[PDB]
RNA sequence: GUGAACAGCCUCUAGUUGAUAGAAUAAUGUAGAUAAGGGAAGUCGGCAAAAUAGAUCCGUAACUUCGGGAUAAGGAUUGGC
RNA sequence: UUCAAAUGAGAACUUUGAAGACUGAAGUGGGGAAAGGUUCCACGUCAACAGCAGUUGGACGUGGGUUAGUCGAUCCUAAGA
């Protein structure tokens, strides 16, 4: 029916490397998650919170990990981090932001 | 160098056609050393040889 | 230039102009003379079944009914709805004989307009009754 | 800037004939990463520290093979027909000496 | 043909073993007049005719 | 001498009347001749990104105007028949219209 | 995918990118086109081209072995929302 | 068809990458029958041949490779011999 589902995103690596803003990311999710085809319709259905290293989304209305990845990739493209940071799944509905492979300059 | 054999072996090992196989142009000597499918598999694992994605045939307009 | 335009709008393959058709539709006497014609072999359908708007002869009453129940006739009627666009319009657009064009505009708006509309309505109801 | 981004994307993309290579399978360089992050306007201290740690970990120490065989080659006469050690040479096995 | 007879395969084996240039030590022999293999056969030049 | 400049090449008047199968190859050759004229170097090398910019709209869809960056540099190899060569790169701009030749400070 | 369709056209998987090249753009050719007004006056001869063409609706003669002729002929329409 | 790099004394024609195209499932794809007979593959390699070229090759030199109670022959009979 409307069993609540929890999705977690670990932003620790980009945040500690100082290229990411978890508060801006969570605000972007709050402003851009759609319910019944419209933004701004999260009344007691979708809740997004962040504690500096983990962003949690609790949803009872048609939210998938594919949708979360789509929105996160949109945010990274908007911040011009899409070429360097990717969104991956560690376990089911637990995700993280990682960097792409970079060889040292020396 | 002549990497025709390595291109064919990489296609056969990965399971795609030769059109979907990418050999790193900078690791030419490393690729040239690979005479066997086992070495080809090692190159695929370390990323010298990469499988490309399919070309899209979208059905949005259909 | 191209073959379609040349072989359609050649000089010898010309059709009746919009202002001439407007003058034919303006008065009831012209409508009567166009509807009631002597039987003439040189015209299709012995000169009967003639659409005034399209300025075209059809072979039969059913053919005329099908033509009237179609978009081509509707396009011609919508084209004829407006000002007939004489040379006075182009002269006024250049700024020439402006008072003459304004007089023609007010005459079209007052006298020739509603009478032509009433003639069109009467022609349409006559065609509907007789077809 | 938006028009320039459109032009750069058009020059980069060739989607009608083939797909774009995956970034998860490609690798890039820290110089390009640093210049892009500097253009974005972040702080490069943590990234530079990580790169310095990786570079100082990636050490090369000369080994005995480097000492002895580093500047040499061969050590074995190259055969005329490109054969192995125990492979017969139909053409030349009856003529033992290279002058003949 | 892939499904061939043993007789055909035997003649093919003999042709394969005959297909070679001269040994080089033949040229060094005293009063040698054999200077090349005058009966060399190639698959695309002269057919074996079964 | 080592120098870098940005130019606009008018490919429209140079490809005017060219057979459609030859338009992009002739554009490549026109860029090579343009660089030879402007830098005095018979050795002209085009960046593959510039080749992509030339060929982006097929064999007969070359742009009217292209913004090029041309760098005359030194031929570092000791077997070089000429001491200098030109390297031509694309300049992906918002529009190639209304741009004058400028000198880039090499830093 | 379009479309009645294993048709033509475009694409995915897979496979090619082979066939001496470069530079110019005279005549004459080979292959392909357009053309004012006239409309077979051309020519042994309408040769060759052009015109027609899918689908829906109206309508269809002589003759006939009654089965056909027949898509006879002659007309009207077609998009998008 | 084009660009760069590599290889090489030498690169329009070899290799890899970067592009643009094409075959368009009645294929320029994947397998077979007849026929051919090692052309398959690797290493070496350019005198001759590949109507230009050549560092490439179905070329030249040296080798490697085809594993069956169940797939076939083998057994049966057909027209016939
Ligand atoms: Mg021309
Ligand atoms: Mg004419
Ligand atoms: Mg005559
Ligand atoms: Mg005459
Ligand atoms: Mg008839
Ligand atoms: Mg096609
Ligand atoms: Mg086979
Ligand atoms: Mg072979
Ligand atoms: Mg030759
Ligand atoms: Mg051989
Ligand atoms: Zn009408």
């Amino acid at each position: 029916q409307k069993i609540a589902k929890t999705f977690t995103v670990d932003v620790s690596s980009p945040t500690e490397n100082g290229v990411f803003d978890p508060a801006s990311y969570a605000k972007y999710l709050i402003d851009h998650i759609k319910v019944e085809g419209a933004v701004g319709n999260l009344g007691n259905a979708v809740t997004v919170t962040e504690d500096g290293t983990v962003v949690t989304v609790v949803s009872t209305a048609k939210f998938s990990g594919k949708y979360l990845k789509y929105l996160t990739k949109k945010y990274l493209k908007k911040n011009q981090l899409r070429d360097w940071i990717r969104f991956v799944s560690t376990k089911t509905n637990e995700y993280r932001l990682a960097f792409y492979q970079v060889t040292p300059e020396e | 160098a002549n990497l025709r054999t390595q291109k064919r072996l990489a296609a056969s090992v990965v399971g795609v056609g030769k059109r979907k196989v990418w050999l790193d142009p900078n690791e030419t000597s490393e690729i040239a050393q690979a005479n066997s499918r086992n070495a080809i598999r090692k190159l695929v694992k370390n990323g010298t040889i990469v499988k490309k994605a399919v070309t899209v045939h979208s059905k949005s307009r259909t | 230039m191209g073959r379609y335009s040349v072989k359609r709008y050649k000089t010898k393959r010309r059709t009746r102009d919009l202002d001439l058709i407007y003058n034919d539709l303006s008065t009831k006497e012209s409508v009567q003379k166009l509807l009631n014609q002597p039987l003439d072999e040189t015209k299709p359908g012995l000169g009967q079944h003639y659409c005034i708007h399209c300025a075209k002869y059809m072979e039969t009453a059913i053919a005329l009914k099908t033509h009237l129940k179609g978009k081509v006739h509707k396009r011609r009627v919508k084209e004829l709805r407006g000002v007939p666009y004489t040379q006075e319009v182009s002269d006024a657009a250049a700024g020439y004989n402006l008072n003459k064009f304004l007089n023609r505009v007010q005459e079209i708006t007052q006298s020739v307009g509603p009478e032509k509309e009433s003639n069109e309505a009467l022609l349409k109801e006559h065609l509907d009754s007789t077809l | 800037r938006q028009k320039t981004m459109i032009a750069e994307a058009r020059n980069r993309k060739s989607l009608k004939n083939k797909a774009i290579m995956p970034r998860s399978k490609l690798t890039k360089s820290f110089g390009k990463m640093e210049e892009h992050m500097s253009t974005l306007g972040h702080d490069m201290s943590a990234l530079q520290d990580k790169q310095n740690r990786a570079a100082r970990k990636n050490r090369y120490v000369e080994r005995g093979s480097d000492v002895v065989f580093g500047d040499q080659d061969a050590l074995t006469a190259s055969t005329e027909n490109g054969v192995k050690l125990r492979q017969t040479d139909r053409l030349l096995d009856g003529v033992a000496d290279g002058s003949m | 043909a892939a499904q061939k007879s043993f007789r055909i395969k035997q003649k093919m084996a003999k042709a394969k073993k005959q297909n070679r240039p001269l040994p080089q030590w033949i040229r060094l022999r005293t009063n040698n007049t054999i200077r090349y293999n005058a009966k060399r056969r190639n698959w695309r030049r002269t057919k074996m005719n079964i | 001498d080592v120098v870098t400049r940005e130019y606009t090449i008018n490919l429209h008047k140079r490809l005017h009347g060219v057979s459609f199968k030859k338009r992009a190859p002739r554009a490549v050759k026109e860029i090579k001749k343009f660089a030879k004229l402007h830098m005095g170097t018979d050795d002209v090398r085009l960046a593959p990104e510039l080749n992509q910019a030339i060929w982006k709209r097929g064999v007969k869809g070359v742009e009217y105007r292209l913004r090029l960056r041309i760098s005359r540099k030194r031929n570092e190899e000791e077997d070089a028949k000429n001491p200098l060569f030109s390297y031509v790169e694309p300049v992906l701009v918002a529009s190639a219209k209304g741009l004058q030749t400028v000198v880039v400070e090499e830093d």
